[PDB]
């Protein structure tokens, strides 16, 4: 057993995190108390579920996670909470005030003077770790916060912990749930600073977690409320692997060697069926078939993009409740005859899939109902450059005029970290088009 | 009222849509760079699709389909026909062709043909063509193979080979070589219109089947007919022969219709194309729909069988149509859409 | 079609299915950029209060 | 805790700022003496970014009271609120300022500056995280325009990292005290462009010109125009008074895409008379809120661009009808929103509706028509400096013309920025 340590980094950072630690309790039937009946290795353990959770001596079960923000009122929330009780003093971290959606407030002006206590806390739960795998960072890109102090974080983490691998979980700017306007820039800088020190990074645009609440689960106008316990659904589907029994993406590193031929290029499209309101009264279960043909619609993956065009470098299928390997292949084998997929020619054209019998967990009183059987597709293909594109446009149109840069130079960065930040990006957009286009 | 934003300077077509809308009174026009339009008439090169359908509560809709160049390239249309089990190795309606790199590669199966037929005493002259072959230039029509090979390799481009038709179908009087354009409309339900009227575009000289590298004998597009050709314009303006006089002509000349000698594989052609490529650009799911105008170009040769040679993305009318046509797109295109406050379409259903 | 490395275990399976073959900055490094960075923060107070003095200074006179 | 220190300087500032207090008083059941007797917690979860805690569950405003003369504190210690103010932050002289920009920034309010420092400052140390200030105040006076940037260039020396909004009420002849008031005008504009992240430029010409022509008031007075004022200042400020994740910061990097372009454009729906039993519906309230004629700076939206704009909504209604109507409203006017900033136009509901309304949206937007109001105000100013007018009422102060022709020169400069941003394309 390997030990994972989560990182939840500003508002949209924390208040996911906390969606996911509620869903993985109910997952492995741990209280809010902490306590853990089925754990009869009291006060310890070397099980899967000890990958994200510690154990104290009085039997509590303690997610190996640290809360970071620079501004108190969301950890607040956390620490009086339902699950108030799972988490300890030290590993809720609060400034003052927060970064203001500005980019080099977080990782400059604020982030010098919060970092080296960070990662003293992230260290002390390191040192509860017999074989660290390294970090699952969760953060937005368009608050100050989430894209500032995240890429300060990810390239100290980077120099103490170097053989470690770093995963995150982000979350791709939405002007529907968004009321501000810089994040382009935020998600430019952040994504140029932190690239050549993540190894797997999985994005959720709001976009399609807003549209799919709405057309799937009924919700005229989706909350952050709705919105996490989505995108706790999927990220619970993605680590269920590290958490449970299994052969495939056991450990951290195997993420990269499955879905990451290319260091770079290590942005992998998720798709998630199926989404049922719970208050529809009569639902007609879907089939292995049904729910893996919904894997290649659009409407159904975390960006809204066109995976026809382009061309895929691997692909997982990862699914939880009745499924056997026998339906898989059948639905793969009527999908291939029936699909534009198109893998690159230096890459095996198939899938790695696995199966957890236990079905999709769902939060009492959520919007999600209860399924026999659901998928999560995980492939990196470079349609997913779209998103890409759509930031990088809208960037281009401000800083022609340079809106809004005052804000940045005024704590402290200079005009030439935007065009470098842009220039990687326009280096990242020809990567995805020389492996995706002919 | 809904807006729409224009990209592409030199479209005929598109330029008398704009007019249309504006017209109406319910479409104003927006910049080229402004994103919260309902309709994108865009550009021909690297349109940005990937910035369509992501504006928060604008339906939006564009006026190509992402990915129908692989049916309006001519390598890529060679490469889709042999490919698509749909439409497969010997499709009995595309000439035999062959795609060839200068300087994946089919030169040598291209030889295999070429040489059973030097010793079948058969039909053995070939054309070979490009995407970048504007206004009649970078075609080649040879009996023997290596003196297309040679042109083929004195320029960069990728050509096809394909095996001329010999015995086409030759109006009278005049003894002259056409070709048929079909115009069709693919919204985006996935519908496929196709505009009744059609236009044959003519050869004003004679037909030659002696010396090939003479070419307006042998090539029949406007362009060349216009500057090139001495007996341009006797018989129909502009080297434009339509379907009426067409038809009218084919039951005198050869006691049979239009409809029942050409229209009939035409219409089983524009279908059998576009119903392959179908799952590969549909957006009937997607956060942005398409439309999209083609032009179909067709040879009848002289068993009245109809040979596709190829399919354009982005096709001018007759000026006699302009008005009809881009009247038709409006009402089946855009205002299925975006609705205001008989039918000159003929639907392939499918 | 072809099935590789089926794995079985009480909590689930997993397997492989193909369907066809192929054809670093130091930490003295970031310190230094967050105090240079910090150094131009200090130099635009400066110059604001260097400014603001002129303003007080300008006030004297009047 | 992201506490706001208030200030309000001079007779209309604080005016103005006593309606603003009696209206959020009353909004979070504050009573006149300071005690809470409301029916929801909503009114308190914010209560502390305006209000100071006392022992005996006492609420007591983080308000600075300035005046060089005594006499509009007098009434405002009188006035329905006028006992919940913290009586030392009462902070008075006796001279007044004669309308004359030069003895409030230079003569007469030099010397009364450093005591309102001094509570200023007493009122800073007790923020658990100070957000930042705002001051009410109007432009054409000698107390509010003068002392009042006076001070907003101490407390930028003092706090040079906090925000410094203002309330600023903008000089018009059809509502007008001397003929002086260009003057004052232009050179406290300077100041702010220099010194303020955000000016709600509230110009008593719109203001006038509402009440008469559409409210119908054939003799308006500072009282009706007030009425507009208090119910915009209660509008822009809910969001920092009830739950919502921006501090005055966050607002301003989104509202703010150059330093000096920082001069917004109130609004407000419905506008009412002083003593509505039709609610207004979202589309009305969004129409109303875009039409020149609820614009409370005398500037044709039609005739510039807007950079950003934020609308906040008050009242129990449908959020999904807030966005239809939004983004509708924004395609008739597609033309009047700049292309190289994306998605400028953000908006906030909140189900908590302002007394005696149940559908109300105020407005926030800058735009680079905002230019119309400055051109106005400088053509006035020079038709006066030209002949040298009145100024000898400012150099018998110590004040020099050269002061005056950088003023002008200075608001001139800003006026060519708007109309540089204005014709900017993508
Ligand atoms: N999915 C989701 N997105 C969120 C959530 N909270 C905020 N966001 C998004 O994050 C972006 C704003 O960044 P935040 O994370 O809120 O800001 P921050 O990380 O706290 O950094 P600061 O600027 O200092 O506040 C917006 O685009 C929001 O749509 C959330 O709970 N769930
Ligand atoms: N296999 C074949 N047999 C006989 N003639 C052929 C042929 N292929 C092409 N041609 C002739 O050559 C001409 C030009 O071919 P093609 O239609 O590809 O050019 P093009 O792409 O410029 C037409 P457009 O301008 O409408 O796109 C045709 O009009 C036709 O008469
Ligand atoms: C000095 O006076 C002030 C004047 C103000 O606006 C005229 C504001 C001010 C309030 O709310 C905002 C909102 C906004 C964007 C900006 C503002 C803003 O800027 O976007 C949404 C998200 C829709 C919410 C409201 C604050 C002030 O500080 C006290
Ligand atoms: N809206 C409004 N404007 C005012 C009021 N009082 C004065 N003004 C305007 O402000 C200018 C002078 O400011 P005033 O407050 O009278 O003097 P101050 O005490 O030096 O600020 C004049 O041009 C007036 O038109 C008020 O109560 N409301
Ligand atoms: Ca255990
Ligand atoms: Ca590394
Ligand atoms: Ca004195
Ligand atoms: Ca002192
Ligand atoms: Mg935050
Ligand atoms: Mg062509
Ligand atoms: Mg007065």
């Amino acid at each position: 057993m390997r030990e994972c340590i989560s990182i939840h980094v500003g508002q949209a950072g924390v208040q996911i995190g906390n969606a996911c630690w509620e869903l993985y309790c109910l997952e492995h039937g741990i209280q809010p108390d902490g306590q853990m009946p089925s754990d009869k290795t009291i006060g310890g353990g070397d099980d899967s579920f000890n990958t994200f959770f510690s154990e104290t001596g009085a039997g509590k079960h303690v997610p190996r996670a640290v809360f970071v923000d620079l501004e108190p009122t969301v950890i607040d929330e956390v620490r009086t909470g339902t699950y108030r009780q799972l988490f300890h003093p030290e590993q809720l971290i609060t400034g003052k005030e927060d970064a203001a959606n500005n980019y080099a407030r977080g990782h400059y002006t604020i982030g010098k003077e919060i970092i080296d206590l960070v990662l003293d806390r992230i260290r002390k739960l390191a040192d509860q770790c017999t074989g660290l795998q390294g970090f699952l960072v969760f953060h937005s890109f368009g608050g100050g916060t989430g894209s500032g102090f995240t890429s300060l974080l990810m390239e100290r983490l980077s120099v103490d912990y170097g053989k470690k691998s770093k995963l995150e979980f982000s979350i791709y700017p939405a002007p529907q749930v968004s009321t501000a306007v810089v994040e382009p820039y935020n998600s430019i800088l952040t994504t140029h600073t932190t690239l050549e020190h993540s190894d797997c990074a999985f994005m959720v645009d709001n976009e399609a977690i807003y549209d799919i609440c709405r057309r799937n689960l009924d919700i005229e106008r989706p909350t952050y409320t709705n919105l996490n316990r989505l995108i706790s659904q999927i990220v619970s589907s993605i680590t269920a692997s590290l958490r449970f029994d299994g052969a495939l993406n056991v450990d951290l590193t195997e993420f990269q060697t499955n879905l990451v031929p290319y260091p770079r290029i290590h942005f992998p499209l998720a798709t998630y069926a199926p989404v049922i309101s719970a208050e529809k009264a009569y639902h007609e279960q879907l089939s292995v078939a049904e729910i893996t043909n919904a894997c290649f619609e659009p409407a159904n993956q975390m960006v809204k993009c066109d995976p026809r065009h382009g061309k895929y470098m691997a692909c997982c299928l990862l699914y939880r409740g009745d499924v056997v390997p026998k339906d898989v292949n059948a639905a793969i084998a009527t999908i291939k005859t029936k699909r534009s997929i198109q893998f690159v020619d230096w890459c095996p054209t198939g899938f790695k899939v696995g199966i957890n019998y236990q079905p999709p967990t769902v939060v009492p009183g959520g919007d999600l109902a209860k399924v026999q059987r659901a998928v999560c597709m995980l492939s990196n293909t470079t349609a997913i450059a779209e998103a890409w594109a759509r930031l990088d446009h809208k960037f281009d149109l401000m800083y022609a005029k340079r809106a809004f840069v005052h804000w940045y130079v005024g704590e402290g960065m200079e005009e030439g970290e935007f065009s470098e930040a842009r220039e990687d990006m326009a280096a990242l957009e020809k990567d995805y088009e020389e492996v995706g286009v002919d | 009222m809904y807006t729409f934003v224009v990209r592409d300077e030199n479209s005929s077509v598109y330029a008398e849509v704009s007019r249309l809308l504006l017209a109406t009174g319910q479409w104003k026009r927006l910049r080229k760079d402004n994103p919260r339009f309902n309709l994108m008439l865009g550009e021909r090169n690297r349109l940005p699709f990937g910035r369509l359908g992501h504006e928060p509560g604008l339906v939006q809709l564009v006026n190509y389909y992402r990915g129908a160049d692989k049916l309006c390239r001519k390598a890529s249309l060679v490469k889709l026909i042999k490919t698509s089990p749909e439409l497969s190795e010997s499709c009995t309606w595309f000439p035999e062709s062959y795609v060839i790199y200068p300087t994946t590669d089919e030169r040598e199966v291209f030889l295999a043909a070429y040489n059973r037929r030097r010793e079948g005493r058969e039909g053995n002259v070939w054309i070979a063509k490009s995407s970048a072959g504007a206004k009649g230039e970078g075609i080649l029509i040879s009996s023997e193979a290596s003196e297309l090979l040679d042109f083929i390799d004195e320029q960069g481009q990728v050509h096809v080979i394909q095996k001329y038709l010999e015995k086409p179908l030759l109006l009278e009087p005049g003894h002259r070589k056409f070709d048929i354009r079909s115009w069709v409309l693919v919204d985006h339900l996935y519908n496929i219109y196709l505009y009744r009227e059609g236009v044959l575009r003519t050869s004003s000289e004679p037909y030659n089947s002696a010396n090939f590298q003479d070419k307006t004998c042998h090539l029949t597009n406007h362009c060349i007919q216009k500057e090139y050709s001495k007996n341009y314009g006797r018989y129909e303006e502009g080297n434009e022969m339509f379907f009426e006089e067409f038809n009218q002509y084919l039951m005198d000349a050869l006691n049979t219709t239009l409809e029942n000698s050409i229209l009939l594989q035409i219409k089983h052609i524009i279908r059998s194309c576009l119903m392959c490529i179908e799952p590969a650009i549909s957006t009937k799911h997607l956060h942005y729909q398409s439309f999209q105008l083609f032009g179909f170009d067709f040879m009848v040769d002289e068993e009245l069988k109809v040979w596709l040679i190829e399919v354009n993305g982005a096709p001018a009318c007759a000026q006699k149509l302009y008005a009809e046509l881009c009247q038709g797109i409006v009402d089946v295109a855009i205002s299925s859409v975006f609705p205001l406050a008989t039918s000159i379409f003929i639907k392939l259903h499918h | 079609m072809e099935v590789i490395e089926l794995n079985k275990c009480t909590s689930g399976q997993s397997f492989e299915v193909i369907l066809k073959p192929p054809s670093d900055p130091s930490l003295e490094e970031i310190q230094k950029k967050l105090e240079a960075a910090e150094e131009r923060r200090k130099y635009q107070e400066a110059e604001l209060l260097k400014h603001l003095a002129e303003k007080r200074e300008h006030e004297r006179e009047v | 805790m992201r506490e706001i220190v208030h200030i309000q300087a001079g007779q209309c500032g604080n005016q103005i700022g006593a309606k603003f207090w009696e209206v959020i008083s009353d909004e979070h059941g504050i009573d006149p003496t300071g005690s809470y007797h409301g029916d929801s917690d909503l009114q308190l979860e914010r209560i502390n970014v305006y209000y100071n805690e006392a022992a005996g569950n006492k609420y007591v405003p983080r308000a600075i009271l300035v005046d060089l003369e005594p006499g509009t504190m007098d009434s405002v210690r009188s006035g329905p609120f006028g006992q919940i103010f913290r009586p030392d932050n009462f902070v008075f002289g006796q001279s007044g300022a004669g309308n004359n920009w030069a003895k409030g920034h230079y003569t007469e309010g030099a010397e009364l500056v450093d005591s309102v420092l001094d509570v200023v400052r007493k009122e800073s140390e007790s923020c658990d995280c100070l957000q930042g200030f705002q001051l009410t105040h109007s432009l054409g006076g000698g107390t509010g325009s003068g002392m009042g940037t006076l001070l907003i260039s101490k407390i930028r020396e003092e706090y040079p990292d906090r925000i410094m909004n203002t309330f600023s009420v903008v000089p018009s002849p059809k509502v007008s005290d001397t003929v002086v008031e260009p003057y004052n005008a232009t050179l406290s504009v300077h100041q702010l462009v220099e010194n303020t992240d955000e000016t709600y430029c509230i110009d008593n010409e719109a203001l006038y010109d509402i009440c008469f022509r559409t409210l119908k008031l054939t003799t308006p007075t500072y009282g009706d125009l007030n009425h507009l004022v208090s119910a915009t200042m209660s509008g822009v400020t809910t969001c920092l008074r009830f739950p919502g994740n921006a501090d005055l910061r966050k607002l301003a990097v989104n509202m703010v895409p150059f330093p000096r372009l920082h001069f917004f454009m109130p609004g407000f729906a419905p506008l009412t008379s002083r003593g509505q039993y039709r609610a207004l519906t979202v589309p009305e309230l969004t129409q109303q809120m875009f039409d020149a004629k609820n614009m409370m700076a005398a500037c044709d939206p039609r005739h510039g661009r807007y950079l950003t704009v934020a609308a906040v909504f008050r009242g129990r209604m449908s959020m999904k009808e807030v966005d239809e109507q939004m983004l509708n409203v924004q395609n008739k006017n597609s033309s009047y929103f700049v292309e190289w900033i994306p998605n400028n136009v953000k908006t906030a509901v909140c189900d908590i509706p302002p007394r005696g309304l149940k559908m109300s949206a105020t407005f926030i937007g800058n735009s680079t028509a905002i230019q119309e109001l400055f051109k106005r105000i400088s053509e006035q100013f020079t038709a006066m400096f030209r002949r040298k007018a009145f100024l000898h009422w400012y150099t018998g102060e110590g004040m020099d013309e050269m002061e005056f022709t950088e003023a002008e020169s200075n608001m001139n400069d800003l006026v060519s920025e708007y109309q540089q941003y204005q014709d900017a394309t993508a």
